[PDB]
RNA sequence: GAAGACUAACUACUGCGAAAGCAUUUGCCAAGGACGUUUUCAUUAAUCAAGAACGAAAGUUAGGGGAUCGAAGAUGAUCAGAUACCGUCGUAGUCUUAACCAUAAACUAUGCCGACUAGGGAUCGGGUGGUGUUUUUUUAAUGACCCACUCGGCACCUUACGAGAAAU
RNA sequence: GGAACUAAUUCCGUAGGUGAACCUGCGGAAGGAUCAUUAAAGA
């Protein structure tokens, strides 16, 4: 029915990436993030910003020749947090209600058959 | 002009949700106007949006979030809150994320979050207006962003092996400085 | 103010509604009981 | 002062002949210019489409396919097989607690000498009357299962030219012959190919690629 | 901030300072002024250096109206950032954390104090006075020791405080060497720093580190640029040619298999000379 | 695309080892307990000063390796506080070979061998018994499962006709 | 400078240390306060 592209949302903490590409991936179409739509460092991840970046992305998305899109949501991953950032579901919620018909969305956070020593040491990191 | 979102249902949380099902699907289909099918054989909930009966495009996305919230072992009332208030989000992390713990060390760690008779776990939610789920190695949080960030720091302080008292201190500190504002 | 360990009966949707919506609702009902008792005493 | 969108030319991607729907998706390139052209860029791209979007039927929600572009002909670029994956969400649900997981794999050749490594996973199921919840096989069990799976997989790969394996995987006959030779060792549930990758393809041969397309 | 609950201890520190009636005494960290009041009666002047403005105000109040008030000067602020006047002797009771920078500020002060009596931690103080052949012996020991001789004077148990500290506390005396030996401080420290990072590991092991070879080569190339001495073509990495030059120096002086943990001040002076004479400097 | 480390989820304090310890997979090499046993030898044994084999992390010698994390060292700012005392660079080290050291709350904070005294349901391994279940093909044979029993395991439950200052 | 005018948690082993009232890395111990849910091959 529509013209399909790929949404692909990387939502870590301290920032959230939204950017749509051609269904193959090789050629992209507009990006914009949460760090872009506010200036305060501390407020780089928050849903409020992602919503704004969802808004910008939706504009250019339909500005070229895309009408619909499948999303591939994703946390940091690797030897890092493994859990979805705040402004990723909020970045998808603001992208869902924008006309761009969605379809089939899986998680793609890189998960290892574990290893490479995590950072932090025996004491560990964030507190 | 349809839309189809399909969410898998966990077997452990499958029985309570199916039992309350009769309390579950009516607020969706009736209050939000939505199609809620349920495949028992595939254990998958299917949320479809009808253009004629759906006023808001976001409601279909909201319905999927509500099903997932209950999926994560949260209460039906907590799931209902997600539809009612937008500002409510869920955060999930692995104990192995914050501090690599083996065997009993992990076990005890979990207890420091729960506490005797849930007392340690209940205090954090009340002072942070949130809902927490203590699964296996996964912990889930449900509530406002500003509320969740304070709650996550308190939970992490516990998982780092800090004594419960200290965490009570930080807890009433934060709850005071936020309920004041 | 002291945080209460006992589980809050009010749900997250319910607590937000109270914020969305005399000195205190519990304290005034303490004051209203206790003046009805004092006039009985007098 | 340029705008990338107002310069590229829209292209059409067509799936292999042995599929439910030939049409797949559209892509952006860059005008076939003298010195650097639109012809070169299109040839090396691949596309991951869930075959349920590619077969329609939903009893196929998982299982993703790699379609690689090899040849092009004016607003019409064809594709062939490049691999198969599962979906991450489906795989996570399958790994239930208190049950043995079993995987096995082999690198094996076809007729039209593509070389591939195919995968296979299965889990010990509970006997429908069984009091004990764990239902774990016995390593000796596991060893035997993998050797038979390995046996069956090598038989299918050598017999299949390349496209035939494709025609073999879609109705999942493999999945069942496994269960059949297996049920004499130990129960088992799920049992899927899970993942297949390509690592050595022969040579272009423009003739063979055209035959697959209808 | 802790206080000395032992009133019969300050007297021993004051005795070991060997006050003359003409002395200017620098007191660093006077606290509540327990030592200050006693020092004022025996010296010509007390220059008290205190970080806390509250403690400085209380100290002025304590001596106020006494006949020795006019012999107290209070310098307010961080002693590290203070330009210190002339003083004959020093007494310290400041926080242990500063103690480390503070010692080298005292040693490098222009005209060094004739004598000093300082309160440090049990481990720090033991390091200051440690000699070669000792496990504690380290950079601090030898850095402090070449400049001046340090004597460990009494042990002070934690219970003699209010509140009491966790680690045990002592009092070491430091007398600046006069005149100090004519060796660049940077040159002496650079050679000493590389060997110690692993006292047990031989000198040749300490000088085979990539970073150390790079440093010594760069400095040899600098010396040769200064004196117009040509360097033959290096077959590959420069660090390999400098490796031969470092190993020849260590073999020539007998130091290849020696360790910092058992090397004295004369051993380090001899090794430093042997590298310097060959055009290799550590600064 | 390269390098080196590691073995997540499954994971179960179960399962194995003298203990340290041992978790991708496959091949090879030798080893072991328990069980079965109308086999064999026939007192060959128990425990052990001296003496000896092994032994976690760190550390040491000589090579290699040196991704990561990171004693030392150098730094960041130090605000009202510290309820939320860390952040950065990073030497040794972390890995491996050949050799050292030779001790840990090396802990069940409980010598070894044997023998007697009391109940219960689970589970790991082995074996025996069944016109048990399920797998279909044409019934079987297999396999997985169910019931009863029996050796030997890792544990839990309840109690005493027992013990303790009491937890037990 | 002069002279007018206006205005007004504990601990162990090990290693190292110059902002070391002691701390820090690696590995151990507890002699440290378990709430809640739990048949979903429920073919």
């Amino acid at each position: 029915s529509q013209v399909f592209g790929v949404a692909r949302i990387y939502a870590s903490f301290n920032d959230t990436f939204v950017h749509v590409t051609d269904l193959s991936g090789k050629e992209t179409i507009a990006r914009v993030t949460g760090g872009m739509k506010v200036k305060a460092d501390r407020d780089e991840s928050s849903p409020y910003a992602a919503m704004l970046a969802a808004q910008d992305v939706a504009a250019k998305c339909k500005e070229v020749g895309i009408t619909a899109v499948h999303v591939k949501i994703r946390a940091t991953g690797g030897t890092r947090t493994k859990t979805p950032g705040p402004g990723g579901q909020a970045a998808l919620r603001a992208l869902a209600r924008s006309g761009l018909r969605i379809g089939r969305i899986e998680d793609v956070t890189p998960v290892p058959s574990d290893s490479t020593r995590k950072k932090g040491g025996r004491r560990g990191r964030r507190l | 002009k349809f839309e189809s979102r399909k969410i898998m249902v966990p077997p452990h949380r499958m029985t309570p949700l199916r039992n309350s099902w009769t309390k579950i699907y009516p607020p969706l289909v009736e209050h939000l106007k939505l199609q809620v099918r349920m495949n028992l054989k595939t254990k998958s909930v299917e949320l479809r949006t009808n253009p004629k009966f759906t006023t808001d495009p976001g409601a279909l996305q909201k319905g999927a979030d509500f099903i997932k919230a209950f999926t994560l072992g949260f209460d039906l009332d907590d799931s209902i809150a997600l539809l009612r208030l937008d500002d409510l989000y869920i955060e999930t992390f692995e104990v192995k994320d914050v501090k690599t713990l083996t065997g009993d060390h992990l076990s005890r760690a979990i207890g420091r979050i729960a506490g005797k008779d849930g007392k340690t776990k209940f205090a954090i939610e009340n002072a942070t207006r949130t809902r927490i789920v203590l699964a296996d190695s996964k912990i889930h949080i449900l509530g406002g962003f500003t509320h969740i960030r304070m709650a996550r720091e308190s939970v992490v302080s516990l998982i780092l092996g800090s004594p419960p008292g200290k965490v009570y201190g930080n807890l009433r500190t934060v709850a005071s400085r936020l309920k004041e504002r | 103010f002291e945080l209460s360990d006992v589980k809050s009966s009010k749900s997250l949707a319910e607590i937000y509604e109270d914020d969305y919506t005399a000195l205190s609702e519990e304290l005034q009902k303490a004051h209203s009981e206790i003046s009805e008792l004092y006039a009985n005493l007098v | 002062v340029v705008d990338p969108f107002t310069r590229k030319e829209w292209f059409d991607i067509k799936a292999p002949s042995t599929f439910e729907n030939r049409n797949v998706g559209k892509t952006l390139v860059n005008k076939s210019t003298g010195l650097k052209s639109a012809s070169d860029a299109l040839k090396g791209r691949v596309v991951e489409v869930c075959l349920a979007d590619l077969q329609g039927s939903e009893d196929h929600s998982f299982r993703k396919i790699k379609l690689r572009v090899d040849e092009v002909q004016g607003k019409n670029l064809l594709t062939n097989f490049h691999g198969m994956d599962f979906t991450t969400d489906k795989l996570r649900s399958m790994v239930r607690k208190w049950q043995t997981l079993i995987e096995a794999n082999v690198t094996v050749k076809t007729s039209d000498d593509y070389v591939l490594r195919i995968f296979a996973i299965a889990f010990t199921r509970k006997q429908a009357n069984q009091v004990k919840r764990h239902s774990y096989a016995q390593s000796s069990h596991i060893r035997a299962i993998r050797k038979v799976i390995s046996e069956i997989l090598t038989k299918e790969v050598q017999g299949s030219t390349l496209a035939q394996l494709t025609s073999k995987l879609i109705p999942e006959v493999i999945n069942k012959e496994i269960e059949n030779a297996t049920k004499d060792i130990f129960p088992l549930q799920n049992i899927h190919v899970r993942k297949v990758k390509l690592l050595k393809q022969p040579k272009f041969d423009v003739g063979a690629l055209m035959a697959l397309h209808g | 901030q802790h206080i000395l609950k032992n009133p019969l201890v300050a007297q021993g520190i004051v005795d070991k300072a060997q006050i003359r009636p003409s002395d200017v005494v620098l007191e660093v960290g006077p606290g509540t002024g327990n030592l200050t009041v006693r020092i004022l009666e025996q010296a010509k002047n007390v220059v008290a250096v205190e970080m806390d403005p509250r403690m400085a105000a209380e100290l002025t109040k304590r001596v106020r109206g006494t006949p020795v008030e006019k012999k107290l000067e209070i310098m307010l602020g961080d002693f590290m950032k203070t330009e210190l006047p002339y003083f004959d002797i020093c007494i310290s009771n400041t926080p242990y954390q500063i103690s480390s920078p503070l010692v080298f500020k005292l040693i490098n002060q222009p005209r060094p104090p004739r004598v000093s009596i300082l309160m440090f931690q049990r481990e720090f103080a033991l390091r200051l006075l440690a000699r070669p052949g000792d496990s504690l012996y380290c950079r601090l020991s030898a850095n402090v020791q070449m400049w001046a001789n340090v004597t460990h004077i009494m042990k002070v148990g934690k219970n003699n405080f209010r509140p009491p500290p966790q680690v045990e506390s002592s009092v070491v005396r430091l007398e600046i060497k006069n005149p100090r030996p004519q060796v660049d401080y940077n040159e002496w420290d650079g050679l000493l720093r590389i060997v110690f990072v692993r006292k047990n590991r031989t000198i040749s092991a300490g000088f085979k580190s990539t970073t150390v070879m790079d440093i010594l080569e760069k400095n040899y190339k600098t010396f040769l640029a200064m004196n117009n001495e040509m360097v033959d073509d290096t077959k590959g990495s420069m660090h390999d040619v400098v490796k031969e030059k470092i190993d020849t120096v260590l073999k020539e002086t007998d130091l290849g298999d020696k360790r910092a943990g058992k090397c004295d001040q004369n051993d380090f002076l001899r090794l430093l000379y042997a590298f310097h004479q060959v055009g290799i400097h550590f600064s």
